[PDB]
């Protein structure tokens, strides 16, 4: 839902008509295939919760 | 709002259930087909009166 | 979550 976004230095999705800016991750975007294709795409990281939870 | 223009045609496609991806995949495609399709307006209003 | 359960 809603739209990525950057400040200069740091990367957030927010939803379209408010500006709210969140954490990008694992749960508010979702894969489709290799970088390759997509016009206009960008490097970041996208932030996965689970991990430091399995090294609880 | 500024917005780029195939950014706003992924909002169009999320409008009638097709996934947002299924443009950027298919983007230049999308584009020529468009492109190709205000072509044969101009020749059915050329030709047909 | 099914194959992290190697943890
Ligand atoms: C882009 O957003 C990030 C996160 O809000 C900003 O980084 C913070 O900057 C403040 C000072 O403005 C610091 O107190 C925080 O410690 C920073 N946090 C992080 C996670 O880095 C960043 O300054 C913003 N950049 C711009 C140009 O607005
Ligand atoms: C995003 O990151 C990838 C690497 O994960 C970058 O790809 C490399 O970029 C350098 C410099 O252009 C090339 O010399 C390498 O041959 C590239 N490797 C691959 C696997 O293609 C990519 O350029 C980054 N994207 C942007 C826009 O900076
Ligand atoms: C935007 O368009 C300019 C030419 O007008 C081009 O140089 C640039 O690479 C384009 N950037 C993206 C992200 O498409």
């Amino acid at each position: 839902e809603g739209v990525f976004v950057s400040n200069g230095t740091h990367w957030f999705v927010t939803q379209r008509n408010f500006y709210e800016p969140q954490i990008i991750t694992t749960d508010n975007t979702f894969v489709s295939g290799n970088c390759d294709v997509v016009i206009g795409i960008v490097n970041n990281t996208v932030y996965d919760p689970l991990q430091p939870e399995l090294d609880s | 709002l500024q917005i780029p223009f195939a950014m706003q045609m992924a909002y169009r496609f999320n409008g009638i259930g097709v996934t947002q991806n299924v443009l950027y995949e298919n983007q230049k495609l999308i584009a020529n087909q468009f492109n190709s399709a205000i072509g044969k307006i101009q020749d059915s209003l050329s030709s047909t009166a």
